[PDB]
């Protein structure tokens, strides 16, 4: 299965197994015998507009 | 009005009875001992 979605930066730290914070409460939750892998990278210039 | 094999018996039971007991508040490198203050001070992971 692949997921997708967009956070902030300092954020990418709650995409994990076994963690707490506004994202991974209730936003999306891994579950604690996760199998996957986990790919995030920086898209500044297609996401942010003045 | 002798029998300290009998006695013998029932003791070496006894103690050996209440050591397993004791045992139970031991944390053998744990935080604590106690399955509920563990339970309710961490998240499970």
């Amino acid at each position: 299965y692949a997921d997708s979605f967009v956070i902030r930066g300092d954020e990418v730290r709650q995409i994990a197994p076994g963690q707490t914070g506004k994202i991974a409460d209730y936003n999306y939750k891994l579950p604690d015998d996760f199998t996957g892998c986990v790919i995030a990278w920086n898209s500044n210039n297609l996401d942010s507009k003045v | 009005s002798a029998l300290g094999k009998l006695q013998d018996v029932v003791n070496q039971n006894a103690q050996a009875l209440n050591t397993l007991v004791k045992q139970l508040s031991s944390n053998f490198g744990a935080i604590s001992s106690v399955l509920n203050d563990i339970l309710s001070r961490l998240d499970p992971p």
